[PDB]
Formats: structure tokens, C-alpha cells, sequence
């Protein structure tokens, strides 16, 4: 009675992994690597489509990670290689009479630097942070990179400010958006919509605290691959921003010397005025409310009448023990141990000391170091704290700051999107018979 | 609950024309094929015309193929049949009926299901 | 409704939006490779349609009967009470059988056409 | 005349050279990208022809009437006294309307064909 | 027999395996270039088939008579006693003549079809 | 044996100042120039 | 015995055997290898 009828253009799809392209609208990230964006992108709501999402198996994160690293490395190719700086330094303390937390930090180091002509040498004096200089045995020091890697000096005209990147699917593929408000990163989404491109995601690089980006709409959302496995990270998405005000109060005077035929090295020459420590301010009332909400949500997974304790991070490199971020081109490493100390049992700011480093080993790699030129004057930035990365350590659970794997800073925006392949061909029984 | 009510004129002279119509209710009009069947006062039933559920395909008996036009409006839930020439042999009660065809993706009909009240046309 | 707008609709509703999605199948070494692969997939689907005797068609009827074991449902519960995603899942184990039968059917019909054109 | 040789000829003269130019549509990362794009454009035009019900055809007739407002000229002043470049300019504002009507017309005809094949 | 399995068989035996090989025509900058070129060759052959009036067909009949000088053999010694490789070699000097005639034949038929559709 | 096909009745508007063939020729010539200097000797010992 | 010409003595002759001949090769010296750093992230290996 029934015959096979073939249909092409059938609204079905299957899970797939493909290459996405970017759209955007100097800077370390750039628009010449991407296409123009659509000024009026469309979103089509699927009224009766429920799809299963899993943010922990989403291959868009791996591509975003690879693309960001590739852009980072490409932006350092037409720049100055600081091989003449792996020399013996003769250092003294810049301001030995300080009683502040910067005593011992900022050393006045002299060295014999190369110049335009190969026959001549230039005596150079510059200031270096303690964290960038290793004692070898004025005292003799070396740059920290001489032990493991070469340094490339980042181009001073290339900005490090994140530019939103829109990821777009190639023809034949579509991106599905969850659009749910209580979605925890896994399981079904009953309100799936189809989009061509994702929203603009800022490539913000940070640890422990996630700065800028999107917020939860109704409540703090606790997302984890397992929850009960303490080896996994917990990503906490806040429903309100917490403002953090960071500053580098020192009025640094930057000098520039030529180190070769067409190459120049930038360094801090002197500091005008008093020497002050870089720091960040978070208010007590907002942070206390934020933690109260986080604890309220954590008690839904570990039960009620369970004591939730926050504590500072423990061991490891500063990249994971501190809050690392780029503030106006400078790399801050904020202690945060004033933000995570408390036990929760069933205008008055918090100032976080921050250390600054000039030699950066980014993306958990060895052998490719970057030197961040100093920036003239005083630096101030204001950011929103949009989420936290926590790790779990009876009756009391202890949570500590975690981070350092940048994929977890991206598997926090690219959690509502899935890439699917369109399968337009299919068959079905009908009563339609070919004439023959 | 299905109601099919025929309207239209009665007696005309040979060579004239008439437009008959059918108001449908109690079911989704656009989901069924519709047809017209006639019965002469002293005879049995004769099929006259068939239109599919979308109005795109029409079929007629040869005796009326060049004279009758069948149409439908699925937004107004209304059928119409416009008859030209009006021969003496066309005197009959005309009935509006639901059935007689399907659309490949639905099960087969090949029968008339719901019948209307009927209307008498004379010449 | 737009691209994939009918994905949640029934099979007999979604069958009327085939052009909307067909037009969206065609519309940096890795990105160039992705574009070439998308073209290859398009051409492979067009080749399958051509082999089965369906060239410039979005809906084409064949001479392969439904074998019931593939799916023993009524038409009234497939086109009116099911989506294409559910149907695709239901018969995912039989798509390589039906296609083979379709190819064989066209091969017989094509040869038959040649023989009908050799009668003076 | 060769490729584009009829470009200056009238529409009714240039309509006889369609194969000459059709054969010239197919016949270093930037150059490879240019080749891929040329293929994509070819396939998009073939897809549009397929959607309208015109598969292996260079000249195909449709069921969309001319609406006059698009162009109210006589046939004797279009095919005999005009070139294709002038015509293309004259109706450049209507090409996205006509194509839409063509797609809708085929969608109705294709469904009608299916229904005519379901009558025993 | 599989891909090219019929290569050593007679023309009238190998003519029944056209789908087996047709399906194998579609199924690192140099490798990407090779893939693009393979696509271009596929599309050029499909374009030639389309121009001749053979769209979704593997076997299509035409209106060009055989001119004998191309090959004056009997059908009984071509389809039953020859392979496609031998035939291809035998007429390799005439393939650019036959194709031209095929294009002209379709051009006449296509125009004739248009004229037959203009009679009320 | 390249071909040229005269268009007997075609008149087209040209503008040599907006012709994008020049920008491509410029880029291609510079790229060839730079590529031809890659497998060559870097005279850094001469800045003395 | 495979050759482009056989009679042209300027060509090589490739002889394909139908049985393997086993060859046992050794470097009997117990070399002690040392490694020194020659730059910022580079090291040179040598026999000590
Ligand atoms: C989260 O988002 C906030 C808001 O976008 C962001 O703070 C902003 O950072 C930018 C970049 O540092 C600030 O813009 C600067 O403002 C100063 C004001 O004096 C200007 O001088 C800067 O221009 C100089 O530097 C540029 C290179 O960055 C040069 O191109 C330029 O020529 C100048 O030399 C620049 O305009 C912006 O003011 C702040 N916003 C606020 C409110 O302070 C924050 O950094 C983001 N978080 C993270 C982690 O990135
Ligand atoms: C961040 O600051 C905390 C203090 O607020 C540091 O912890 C202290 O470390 C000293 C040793 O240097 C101990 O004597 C104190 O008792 C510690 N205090 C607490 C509360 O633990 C911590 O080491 C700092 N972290 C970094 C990376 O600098
Ligand atoms: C610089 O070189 C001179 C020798 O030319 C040496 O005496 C001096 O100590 C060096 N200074 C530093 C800081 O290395
Ligand atoms: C030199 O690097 C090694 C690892 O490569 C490290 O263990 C050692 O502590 C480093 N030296 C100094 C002085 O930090
Ligand atoms: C997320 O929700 C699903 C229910 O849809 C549940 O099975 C899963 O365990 C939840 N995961 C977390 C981390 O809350
Ligand atoms: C991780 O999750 C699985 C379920 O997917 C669970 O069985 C397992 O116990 C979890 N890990 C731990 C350490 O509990
Ligand atoms: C570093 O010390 C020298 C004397 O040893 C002094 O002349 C120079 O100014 C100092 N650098 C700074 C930045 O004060
Ligand atoms: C940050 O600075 C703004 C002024 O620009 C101030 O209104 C706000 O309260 C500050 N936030 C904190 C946490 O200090
Ligand atoms: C601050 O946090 C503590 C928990 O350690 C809580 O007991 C206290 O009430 C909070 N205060 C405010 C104003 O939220
Ligand atoms: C406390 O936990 C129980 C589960 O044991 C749950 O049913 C109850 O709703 C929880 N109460 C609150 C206030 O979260
Ligand atoms: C701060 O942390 C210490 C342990 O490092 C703990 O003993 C102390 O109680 C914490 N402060 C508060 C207010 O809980
Ligand atoms: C740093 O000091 C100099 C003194 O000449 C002053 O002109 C400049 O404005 C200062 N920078 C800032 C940010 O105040
Ligand atoms: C913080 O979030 C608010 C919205 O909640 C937004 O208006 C504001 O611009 C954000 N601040 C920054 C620095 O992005
Ligand atoms: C979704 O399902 C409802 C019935 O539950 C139906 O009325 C509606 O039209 C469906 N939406 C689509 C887009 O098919
Ligand atoms: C239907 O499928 C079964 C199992 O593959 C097979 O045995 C049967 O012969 C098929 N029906 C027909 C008519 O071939
Ligand atoms: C399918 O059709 C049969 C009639 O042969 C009927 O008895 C059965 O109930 C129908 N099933 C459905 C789901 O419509
Ligand atoms: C396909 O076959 C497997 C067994 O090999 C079975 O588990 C699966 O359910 C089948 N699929 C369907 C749609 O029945
Ligand atoms: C060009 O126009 C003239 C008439 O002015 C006509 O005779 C000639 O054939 C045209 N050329 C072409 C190639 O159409
Ligand atoms: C012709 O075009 C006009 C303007 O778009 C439109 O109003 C009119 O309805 C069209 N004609 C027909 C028959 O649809
Ligand atoms: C177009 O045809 C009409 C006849 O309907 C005629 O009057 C008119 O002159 C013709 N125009 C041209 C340009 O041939
Ligand atoms: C198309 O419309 C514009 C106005 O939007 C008009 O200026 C132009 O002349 C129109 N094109 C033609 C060919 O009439
Ligand atoms: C090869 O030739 C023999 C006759 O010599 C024939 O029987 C056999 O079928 C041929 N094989 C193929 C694959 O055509
Ligand atoms: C057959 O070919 C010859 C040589 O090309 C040619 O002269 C002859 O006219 C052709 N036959 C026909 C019927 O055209
Ligand atoms: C070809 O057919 C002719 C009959 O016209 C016959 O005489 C001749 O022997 C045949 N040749 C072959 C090889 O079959
Ligand atoms: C094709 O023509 C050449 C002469 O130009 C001739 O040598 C060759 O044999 C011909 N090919 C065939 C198959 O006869
Ligand atoms: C290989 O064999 C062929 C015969 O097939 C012969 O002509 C040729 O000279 C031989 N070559 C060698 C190197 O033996
Ligand atoms: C190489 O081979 C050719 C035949 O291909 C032969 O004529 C020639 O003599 C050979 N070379 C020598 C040096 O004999
Ligand atoms: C090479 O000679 C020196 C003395 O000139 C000796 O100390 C050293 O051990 C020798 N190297 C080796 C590998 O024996």
C-alpha cells in the first residue's frame, strides 16, 4: 500500500565537530583575521525542539583555545627578540628605606647592553621587579627566563584589550542555543533556538575570578562536570556583577634604548613621586552578599546543615595561587586571601595586594616568554566580577580558588551553544507511486 | 457535528447560469477533499465534480467537463460550483459532500463521507 | 518560520519548508578545507538523488514498497503525530537498506526505458 | 562568435549562444580560495535553477505570469530591439520578487504532482 | 564485482555497473588543490551531461545518428565482443566531433520545445 | 594562442583610477620581491 | 634484475632478492653522554 518517498531539505541534524570561522568588528586580537559581522543577525526559536547539551564535551572550546593561542603567537612575530638581555645584572635596592609591603621589590639593576654597532656597548640602568630577577651569586642577578626560555618583547603599539569575537558555523552546519535560564551546562534544553553566529565573547584572560562577560539571569548557577568528584573545577556564574577597582599607582617614567639595527628596548627609567603598591578594591557588603548566595546554591548539592568554608589557595605557581589578569597592559597577580576566608554555618572596602611581573609565560607553556614593556604613568581599571572558579578540598566542606587552565574561562560562555550538522536527505512512506 | 448547508438559486431558463455554494462547519475544512453529487428527481445518484483539500486539482464527469467550474475558499470554509449553459438534463438535487479523495500523506478515502442537506436546481 | 523553524513541527507540516533549508546548505587553511568539505557533502547528496532518479526535485516518488518491518505505523501517526527527528531516529538502522533498493530500482527502470525506445 | 560575442546582439539573437557561455563558467592560497568561490557560485545558481524546476535546461518555461509593472514593453521591442545588459538593468529592482514567485510556483506544482500520483 | 571490476568485461556487461563507479568519483595545500580539482572535473562532466539534455541519467539516448566512419562495426561485435577500454581507444579521435553534434542537437530540441509550448 | 573576442555593439565605462588590478599587481610584486630575498645572506655582521 | 636499459652502463641495476640475508650491526662502545646548556633554553649533547 505504501511506497518509499524521498525528501531533501528535511529539518534534522546530527551532532558534529567542524571548523568554525570568526567575525568581528593595533590590538593583539584583530579584525583582519576575521570577517565582518552581520549587523542584523537572526535567531529562530524552535517551538517544540528539546536537545541535549553537554558543555564539558563541547568542541567549540578547544577551537577557541587554539585560535586564541595562534592569534597571540602571531601578534608577537613582528616584534623584538630580547636575546641581548640574558646578561649578568648588578642590582641594588631601589628604595631600601621603605617600610611598606614593597620593601625588597623594585631593584635598580645595571648591565652592559648591546647597541646599533657591534663594536660598542652601552651601560644601562633600569628598574626590575623582584619576581622577574633571580639571584645567581651590588649583587649579581639574571633574568628569570635565562634558565628555561627566550623572551620576545611585545610590540608597544599592539593593545591587549579583549575584542569580542563572534564564532560562526560554515554552511551546512547550525549553532543551537539553549536559551534556558536554569541550565546547569548538561542535560536537555526545552527552549532551543537556531543561530548562525554566537554572541561576542571577550577573550578575557584571568584566573580564580572571571572578569567581565555575561551574568546569570535569575540565580547563581553552580556548574561542574561531576560535583562529587573533587578533582573537577566548579564554575560559579553570578547573577549580579561585583565591581573590582584595580590600580598601579606608581608614576613610572619609561626610557627607550636602541639595542640593534632597527630594534629598541623599553624599560622603566625612574618613578616620579612616592613608591606605592598596586592593589584592587572589592567592597565588603557586595562580596559578602555574593558569597551568601554562592553558599545558598552550594547547599543544594552537598545538602543543608552542611558547613561551607572558603579558604585561600594553597601551593603552585603565582599563575594559579593568585588572581592573574591584564589591567591596562600590566599583569597583576592579586593575593585574594582576603576574599576567600570564612565559615558558613547553617566604604569598608577589601584591599587586595597585587604583584606585577614583566616576564610572562602565558598559556601554561615553557620556552616562549614575553616581556611586557612598562606603560608611562598611573594605571587604573574597573572590571566586573561575573563568576568564580572553585575547587573542593565529615561535616564541613572547604572550597578554594582554582584556575590556570584557560579553557575553563571559555567553557563558561560557550556552554549554551552546540554545533550540529544538517542532514537534509531522508525517506518516509507515502501512498505516492512513481508512474513508470 | 458536521454541517454542510447548500445555498443557491432554483429555476433558470436554458442557456443561463447558476452559482451554488456550500457552507461547512464542525470539522477542519482544509483537511478534507470535497465533491458535488447530483440526483435527478426520478434517478439515482450521479457524481458531478471533485476538488482536493487545497483547491488545486479539480475533476469532472465528461458530461459537464467544459461547463461546470468547482472552487473552494479554505479561509471562508466555503465551496462553490458555477454552472454554465444549464441544459434540461441538469435538473437535479445537488449535494455537497466531504470525501472522495486524499492527499498521499493521509489514508485513502475513495468514498463520500459527510453529505449535506441538498438543493434542487431546475431548468 | 525560517531555517529549521519547522524542526519541532509534524512531518506533514515540515514537508512544506524544504526550499527554506535547501537554500541554506550552500549559504585560513582550516576554513577553506571546511568549505571544500561542505561542497563535497552537497555533491554527494546530489549524486545520491541523481542515482535514484530524482534530479531537480525536492519531493520524488519511487517504486520501492515499504516493507513494514522498517516501521509498521499508520500514515495518520507519522505525518500528523511525529517530527522528522523522531522518524530519523526510528529508522536509522534501515537507511542503508532502503537506499540500496532505490539504486537497484532505478537501474532496472533506466534499462527498461532504453528498451522501450528501441521499438520502431 | 565566441564567449560574450553576442553581448552586443539583441536578446533574441543572444538567446542562441547559451551553451557557449555556459561552458565557460567552469573553465597560492588566494587563488585556491577564488576557485572554491567560483565553484560555490556555480552551485548556488544551479540550486536556484533546481528549486524552480529547471534541472538540465538552459531555457525553461514557468507558470508565473508577467505582472506588467516589472516591464510593460512589447515582445517586439524586447527580443528584437534590446540587449540582455539593458534588460538586466531595466528589471534589476524586481529580480528578488520574480524568483520568490518562481519558488512558490514550483512548491505548489511539486505537491500537486504527488497528489496526482496517489490516485489509484 | 566492485569498483572497476567490470573493466575487463564486455561493454554490454560493464554497462550494468555504472552506479558502482559513479559513486566512487566523489568518495596540505597540494591535497586541498587535488580535492578542488577533482570537484571541478566532476562538475565539468556533469555540465557536459546537462548541456546534452541528460540530467539525472546514467544512460541517455540522443538524436545524433551514428555516422559509420566513426566505427563501422556491428552491434554484435561491440557490446558482446569488446571492452570499454578498447572502444575508447578505437574512437578517441572522434570524441570532440560527437560531443559538438550532441550540443547542437539539444539546442535545436530545446528551442523546439519552447515553440511547442507557445501554441494556445 | 590566446583569444580576443570583439564586442561589436558593447560600450562600457572604464576608470583606471579605481581599477583593483593595480592593487593586486602591487601586492604580488612586493610579495615576489620579498620571497626572492628569503634564501639569502643577512648582513648583520656589517653594522660595525 | 631490474634496469632502465641493462645495456647502458650508466644506469643502475636494482636486484630484488627472493630470500633475506640477515645483517647484524653493532656499536660496541658504552658511550657516556653529557649535556651542557648553550643558551637561554637550548642545550648541546655530546659524548662525555
Ligand atoms: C573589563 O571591561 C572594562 C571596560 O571595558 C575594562 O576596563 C577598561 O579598559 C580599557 C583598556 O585599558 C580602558 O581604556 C583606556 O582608558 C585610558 C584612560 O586614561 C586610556 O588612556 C587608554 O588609552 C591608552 O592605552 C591604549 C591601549 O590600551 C592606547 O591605544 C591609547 O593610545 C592610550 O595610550 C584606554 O583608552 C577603559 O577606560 C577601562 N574602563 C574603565 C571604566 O576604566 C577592563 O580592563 C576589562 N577587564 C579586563 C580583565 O580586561
Ligand atoms: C597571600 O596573603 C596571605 C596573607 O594574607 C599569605 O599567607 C600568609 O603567609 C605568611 C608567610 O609568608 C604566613 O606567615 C601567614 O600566616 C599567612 N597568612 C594566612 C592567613 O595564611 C599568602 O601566602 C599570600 N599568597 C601569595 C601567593 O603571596
Ligand atoms: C660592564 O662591563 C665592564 C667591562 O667592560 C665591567 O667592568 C662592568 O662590571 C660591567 N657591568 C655590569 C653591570 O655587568
Ligand atoms: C631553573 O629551572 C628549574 C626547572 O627547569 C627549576 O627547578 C629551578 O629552580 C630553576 N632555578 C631557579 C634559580 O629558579
Ligand atoms: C544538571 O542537571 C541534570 C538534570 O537535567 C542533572 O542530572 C545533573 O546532575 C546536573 N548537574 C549539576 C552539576 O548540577
Ligand atoms: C564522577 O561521575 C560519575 C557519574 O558520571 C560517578 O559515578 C563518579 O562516582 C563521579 N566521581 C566521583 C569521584 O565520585
Ligand atoms: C641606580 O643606581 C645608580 C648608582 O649606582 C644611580 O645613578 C641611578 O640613578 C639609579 N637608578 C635609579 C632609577 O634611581
Ligand atoms: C570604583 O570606582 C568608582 C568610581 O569610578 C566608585 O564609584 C566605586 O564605588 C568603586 N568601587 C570599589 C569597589 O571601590
Ligand atoms: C558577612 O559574612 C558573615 C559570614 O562570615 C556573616 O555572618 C555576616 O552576617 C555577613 N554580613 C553582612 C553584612 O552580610
Ligand atoms: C533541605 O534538604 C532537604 C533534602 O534532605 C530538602 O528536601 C529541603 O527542601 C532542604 N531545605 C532547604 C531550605 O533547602
Ligand atoms: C582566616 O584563615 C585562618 C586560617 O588561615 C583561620 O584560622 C581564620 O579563622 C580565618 N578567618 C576567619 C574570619 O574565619
Ligand atoms: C608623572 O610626573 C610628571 C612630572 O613631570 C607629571 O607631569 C605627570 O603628569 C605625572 N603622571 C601622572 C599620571 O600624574
Ligand atoms: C558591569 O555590569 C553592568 C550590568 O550589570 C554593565 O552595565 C557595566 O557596564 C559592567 N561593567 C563593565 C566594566 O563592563
Ligand atoms: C508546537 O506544538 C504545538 C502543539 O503542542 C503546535 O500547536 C505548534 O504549532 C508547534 N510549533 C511548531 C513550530 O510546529
Ligand atoms: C522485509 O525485511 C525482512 C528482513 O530484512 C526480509 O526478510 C523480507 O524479505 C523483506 N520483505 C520483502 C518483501 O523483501
Ligand atoms: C491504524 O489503522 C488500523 C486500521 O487498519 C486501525 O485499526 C488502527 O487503530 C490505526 N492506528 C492508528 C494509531 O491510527
Ligand atoms: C538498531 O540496532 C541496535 C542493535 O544493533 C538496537 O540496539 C537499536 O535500538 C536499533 N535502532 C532502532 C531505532 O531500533
Ligand atoms: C551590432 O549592431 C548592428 C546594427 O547596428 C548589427 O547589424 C550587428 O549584427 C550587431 N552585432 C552583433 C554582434 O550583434
Ligand atoms: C503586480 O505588482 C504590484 C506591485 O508590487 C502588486 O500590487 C500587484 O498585485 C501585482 N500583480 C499581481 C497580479 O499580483
Ligand atoms: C505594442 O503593441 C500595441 C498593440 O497592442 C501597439 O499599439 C503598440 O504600438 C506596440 N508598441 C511597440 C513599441 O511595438
Ligand atoms: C530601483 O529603485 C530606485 C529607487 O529605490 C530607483 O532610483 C531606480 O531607478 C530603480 N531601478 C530601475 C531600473 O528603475
Ligand atoms: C574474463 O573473460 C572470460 C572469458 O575469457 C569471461 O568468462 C569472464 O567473465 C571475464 N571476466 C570479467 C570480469 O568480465
Ligand atoms: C561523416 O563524416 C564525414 C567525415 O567527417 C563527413 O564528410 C560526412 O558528411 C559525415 N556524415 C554525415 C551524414 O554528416
Ligand atoms: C555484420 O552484419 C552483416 C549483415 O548486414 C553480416 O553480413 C556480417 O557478417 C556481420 N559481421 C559481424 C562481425 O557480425
Ligand atoms: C587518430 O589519428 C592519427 C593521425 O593523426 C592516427 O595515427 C591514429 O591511429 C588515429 N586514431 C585511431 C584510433 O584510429
Ligand atoms: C622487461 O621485459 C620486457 C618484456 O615484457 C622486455 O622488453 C624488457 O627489455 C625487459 N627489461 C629488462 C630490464 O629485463
Ligand atoms: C638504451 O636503451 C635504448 C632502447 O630504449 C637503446 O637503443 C640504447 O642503445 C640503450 N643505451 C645503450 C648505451 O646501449
Ligand atoms: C681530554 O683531555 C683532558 C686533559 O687535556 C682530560 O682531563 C679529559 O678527561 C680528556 N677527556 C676524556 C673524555 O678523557
Amino acid at each position: 500500500n505504501l511506497w518509499v518517498t524521498v525528501y531533501y531539505g528535511v529539518p534534522v541534524w546530527k551532532d558534529a565537530e567542524t571548523t568554525l570561522f570568526c567575525a568581528s568588528d593595533h590590538n593583539v586580537w584583530a579584525t583582519h583575521a576575521c570577517v565582518p559581522t552581520d549587523p542584523n543577525p537572526q535567531e529562530i526559536h524552535l517551538e517544540n525542539v528539546t536537545e541535549e547539551f553537554n558543555m564539558w564535551k563541547n568542541n567549540m572550546v578547544e577551537q577557541m583555545h587554539e585560535d586564541i593561542i595562534s592569534l597571540w603567537d602571531q601578534s608577537l612575530k613582528p616584534c623584538v627578540k630580547l636575546t641581548p638581555l640574558c646578561v649578568t645584572l648588578q642590582c641594588t635596592n631601589y628604595t631600601p628605606n621603605l617600610t611598606s609591603m614593597m620593601r625588597g621589590e623594585l631593584k635598580n639593576c645595571s648591565f652592559n647592553m648591546t647597541t646599533e654597532l657591534r663594536d660598542k656597548k652601552q651601560k644601562v640602568y633600569s628598574l626590575f621587579y623582584r619576581l622577574d630577577v633571580v639571584q645567581i651569586n651590588n649583587k649579581e642577578y639574571r633574568l628569570i627566563n635565562c634558565n628555561t626560555s627566550a623572551i620576545t618583547q611585545a610590540c608597544p603599539k599592539v593593545s591587549f584589550e579583549p575584542i569580542p569575537i563572534h564564532y560562526c558555523a560554515p554552511a551546512g552546519f547550525a549553532i543551537l542555543k539553549c536559551k534556558d535560564k536554569k541550565f546547569n551546562g548538561t542535560g536537555p534544553c526545552p527552549s532551543v533556538s537556531t543561530v548562525q553566529c554566537t554572541h561576542g565573547i571577550k577573550p578575557v584572560v584571568s584566573t580564580q575570578l572571571l572578569l567581565n562577560g555575561s551574568l546569570a539571569e535569575e540565580e547563581v548557577i553552580i556548574r561542574s562536570e561531576n560535583i562529587t568528584n573533587n578533582a573537577k573545577n566548579i564554575l560559579v556564574q553570578l547573577n549580579t556583577p561585583v565591581q573590582i577597582n584595580c590600580t598601579r599607582p606608581n608614576n613610572n617614567t619609561v626610557k627607550s634604548i636602541r639595542i640593534g639595527p632597527g630594534q629598541a628596548f623599553y624599560y622603566t627609567g625612574d618613578i616620579i613621586g612616592d613608591i606605592r603598591m598596586a592593589h584592587c578594591n572589592v567592597s565588603k557588603a557586595t562580596w559578602n552578599e555574593t558569597l551568601g548566595k554562592v553558599v545558598k546554591q552550594l547547599r543544594k548539592h552537598f545538602g543543608n546543615n552542611t558547613i561551607i568554608r572558603f579558604a585561600q589557595s594553597s601551593g603552585g605557581d603565582l599563575e594559579v595561587t593568585t588572581h592573574s589578569f591584564n589591567c591596562g597592559g600590566e599583569f597583576f597577580y592579586c593575593n585574594t586571601s582576603g576574599l576567600f576566608n570564612s565559615t558558613w554555618i547553617s566604604n569598608d572596602s577589601i584591599t587586595l595586594p597585587c604583584r606585577i611581573k614583566q616576564i610572562i609565560n602565558m598559556w601554561q607553556r615553557i620556552g616562549q616568554a614575553m616581556y611586557a614593556p612598562p606603560i608611562q604613568g598611573v594605571i587604573r581599571c574597573v572590571s566586573n566580577i561575573t563568576g568564580l572558579i572553585l575547587t573542593r578540598d565529615s561535616t564541613t566542606e572547604t572550597f578554594r580558588p582554582g584556575g590556570g587552565d584557560m579553557r575553563d574561562n571559555w567553557r563558561s560562555e560557550l556552554y549554551k551553544y552546540k554545533v550540529v550538522k544538517i542532514e537534509p536527505l531522508g525517506v518516509a512512506p507515502t501512498r505516492c507511486k512513481r508512474r513508470v | 457535528e458536521v454541517q454542510l448547508v447548500e445555498t443557491g438559486g432554483g429555476l433558470v431558463q436554458p442557456g443561463g447560469s447558476l452559482k451554488l455554494s456550500c457552507r461547512a462547519s464542525g470539522y477542519t475544512f482544509s483537511s478534507f477533499a470535497m465533491s458535488w453529487v447530483r440526483q435527478a428527481p426520478g434517478k439515482g445518484l450521479e457524481w458531478v465534480s471533485l476538488i482536493n483539500d487545497r483547491g488545486g486539482l479539480t475533476f469532472y464527469v465528461d458530461s459537464v467537463k467544459g461547463r461546470f467550474t468547482i472552487s473552494r475558499d479554505n479561509s471562508k470554509n466555503t465551496l462553490s460550483l458555477q454552472m454554465h449553459s444549464l441544459r434540461d438534463g441538469d435538473t437535479a438535487v445537488y449535494y455537497c459532500a466531504t470525501g472522495g479523495m486524499s492527499s498521499a500523506l493521509q489514508s485513502s478515502k475513495y468514498y463520500f463521507d459527510f453529505w449535506g442537506q441538498g438543493a434542487l436546481v431546475t431548468v | 518560520l525560517g531555517f529549521l523553524g519547522a524542526a519541532g513541527s509534524t512531518m506533514g507540516a515540515a514537508s512544506m519548508t524544504l526550499t527554506v533549508q535547501a537554500r541554506n546548505l550552500l549559504s585560513g587553511i582550516k576554513q577553506l578545507q571546511a568549505r571544500v568539505l561542505a561542497v563535497e557533502h552537497y555533491l554527494r547528496d546530489q549524486q545520491l538523488l541523481g542515482i535514484w532518479g530524482c534530479s531537480g526535485k525536492l519531493i520524488c516518488c519511487t517504486n520501492v514498497p515499504w516493507n513494514s518491518s522498517w516501521s509498521n505505523r499508520n500514515l495518520s501517526e507519522i505525518w500528523d503525530n511525529m517530527t522528522w527527528l523522531q522518524w530519523d531516529k526510528e529508522i536509522s538502522n534501515y537507511t542503508q537498506i532502503i537506499y540500496g533498493l532505490l539504486e537497484e530500482s532505478q537501474n532496472q527502470q533506466e534499462k527498461n526505458e532504453q528498451d522501450l525506445l528501441a521499438l520502431d
